């Protein structure tokens, strides 16, 4: 009950009160905008020779689990019309 | 007044402890205890509750009996203890109402005015939401009896506060946070539509039960008043959003634009990582 | 209208002459130039994909 | 001068002028009225400024009351004439702070949002506002099934 009250409490929306869906896709594509030019201008700098240097500075660039989870979340939201609604 | 709280489940685990009290005891089999409340702002506040010892019977449904040592001086014990912590209201199960309800309103109040009283359950399975608030004001009726307490609804909340499920969602261990676009929503989904519209199968099933045999929402007419906020769209027989015809494409419109070429450029990230990735790994054979 | 621009295209039958443009779309403008430098390096990296194969 | 004061009462203009035009008249007092009224000078400009707020008053609400209205039915539901509002109307455009749209062509004119360029809180309004009223009526339904169910 209280694992009941965490994810229903603890985390945000009693789930009648969930289903922000666009101005989160303004401030969202304002960051795959962003997020995007800065994936772009990083990997131009790959190994691009053929040097046997092993050294790497880490950054791991990839962005690709915000795209994914926030545009499944804004399609599936943009499905609220058709789904509420009948 | 009351209109929104703030309440913690060490409330919840003193309900629990004493349905453990009188459990396997059981004899009255219900838990009727006083309701502690830090009383900071409109909204309010919970941190402590004891369990009064207390009966209810069943003929006249009005004998019933706090222990005012217990109620006073064990409240003194707490109040030396804790004086930020007072009285506030109190709880029970058996969420079905009763007569006795308007006798312990009548000294609740005079504990605190805008006192409130908690219906809980043993086991909730629920949908779910957690145990109940009321607020008790007078609004006698269109009648002209004499002073009418009748129990009015506040919406209850849930809080939270700092250290307190430090050992409990240690031992759970299934807490899943961040998966929100394939389960967390869905279950929403399941919840609010079949839950909210089999409630309104209740709705239909019990104001048409009032039609056959029943209240038939007279007097109280803000059921159809505010099935008329319900009948903000009619939808007859066309489901009449061809007005919004346009304005769906429209939302359509920009999502799925989105979706093409926000997804052709997520292609463009997996692909180029994975074959670049795989085919430096592959091809090095040692 | 010709030579300059405050972008009022000719709106001859309305009456208002309406002034309008979305300039920031350049989230698109900034993928496709992306695209081109994406593959310049994809073709780049083809010559070591070929090569070092046969 | 209360019933002027909201939505002035869609009326017609002489109608108020019989109303104030006997306040001249009335009376050993006559300075208030000659001060606004009774003045061949500053007084019959604050003549047309009543003409002023007139116009400009059925600007005031009706720009909130308009979707689609004809040229000159306006024009003359503005308690003057139809080709005056010319500059009856060119006043209230060097007015400046009301956006609005006219056709000469059809009549048709209008005066509403810049266009419709952010469709979202018709979503928002019906789904968020109706529907979560609407989730609140499982709230507060089961809060008046309990009403109900005091005596049931």
């Amino acid at each position: 009950m209280l694992l009941n009250l965490h994810k229903k409490s603890w985390m945000e929306g009693l789930t009648l009160q969930d289903y922000v869906v666009k101005e989160m896709l303004e401030l969202a594509k304002n960051y795959n905008k962003a997020v995007e030019e800065e994936d772009k201008m990083t990997p131009e700098q790959l190994a691009i020779k053929n040097v046997g240097k092993q050294d790497p500075k880490r950054h791991l660039e990839e962005h690709v689990d915000v795209l994914m989870t926030s545009n499944i979340v804004q399609c599936l939201a943009a499905m609220l019309d058709t789904v509420v609604f009948k | 007044a009351v209109q929104k709280v703030v309440v913690h489940p060490l409330v919840l685990l003193s309900v629990v402890d004493h349905f453990n009290r009188i459990g396997k005891v059981g004899n009255q089999k219900r838990v009727v205890g006083v309701l502690l409340g830090s009383w900071q702002k409109k909204v309010l506040d919970v941190s402590n509750s004891f369990a009064v010892p207390f009966d209810e019977d069943d003929k006249d449904d009005s004998v019933w009996f706090l222990d005012h040592d217990y109620l006073e001086n064990m409240y003194g014990m707490f109040k030396k203890v804790n004086a930020r912590e007072r009285i506030v209201g109190w709880y029970h199960t058996g969420p079905k109402l009763h007569k006795n309800d308007i006798a312990i309103n009548e000294l609740m109040k005079r504990y605190c005015p805008n006192s409130v009283l908690v219906i809980i359950d043993v086991k909730p399975k629920d949908l779910g939401l957690p145990t109940e608030a009321y607020i008790s004001v007078e609004e006698v009726h269109d009648d002209g009896t004499p002073t009418s307490k009748t129990f009015e609804h506040v919406t209850s909340e849930i809080g939270a506060e700092e250290a307190e499920e430090v050992g409990v969602e240690h031992l759970l261990r299934d807490i899943k946070d961040t998966t929100v676009g394939t389960l967390s929503q869905r279950i929403t989904n399941q919840v609010h539509g079949l839950k909210g519209l089999n409630s309104k199968l209740l709705d239909i099933r019990s104001y048409l039960e009032k039609v056959a045999t029943g209240k038939l929402p007279i007097n109280h007419q803000i059921i159809y008043q505010l099935q008329d906020v319900f009948n903000l769209l009619p939808d007859v027989s066309l489901q009449e959003f061809v007005k919004a015809f346009y304005l769906k494409t429209n939302d359509q419109m920009v999502v799925v634009y989105l979706a093409s070429l926000i997804r052709s450029v997520v292609a463009l990230h997996n692909l180029i990582n994975n074959k670049i990735a795989n085919r430096d790994a592959e091809k090095k054979e040692g | 209208i010709l030579d300059k621009k405050f972008h009022g295209i000719l709106d001859q039958g309305e009456g208002v002459l309406i002034i309008f443009d979305e300039p920031p779309v350049d989230k698109t403008y900034e993928a496709a130039l992306e695209t081109i430098q994406n593959m310049s390096k994809v073709v780049d990296s083809l010559y070591n994909k070929a090569k070092k194969l046969t | 001068l209360l019933k002027l004061f909201t939505t002035m009462e869609l009326m017609r203009w002489s109608t108020l002028v019989e109303d104030y035009g006997m306040e001249l008249r009335k009376g050993s007092l006559e300075s208030p009225a000659t001060d606004v009224f009774g003045s061949t000078e500053e007084g019959e400009k604050r003549w047309k400024d009543l003409k002023n707020r007139v116009v400009e008053h059925n600007i005031r609400i009706m720009a909130k009351y308009y979707t689609r209205i004809t040229m000159k039915r306006m024009a003359q539901l503005l308690d003057l004439s139809v080709d005056e509002s010319e500059a009856f109307l060119s006043n209230l455009v060097v007015n400046k702070t009301i956006f609005a749209k006219v056709d000469r062509l059809a009549g048709i004119i209008n005066f509403q949002r810049p266009k419709d360029p952010n469709n979202l809180l018709n979503d928002w309004s019906q789904k968020l506002n109706s529907l979560m009223s609407l989730v609140n009526k499982t709230t507060h339904l089961i809060a008046k099934e309990e009403m109900i169910h005091n005596l049931q």
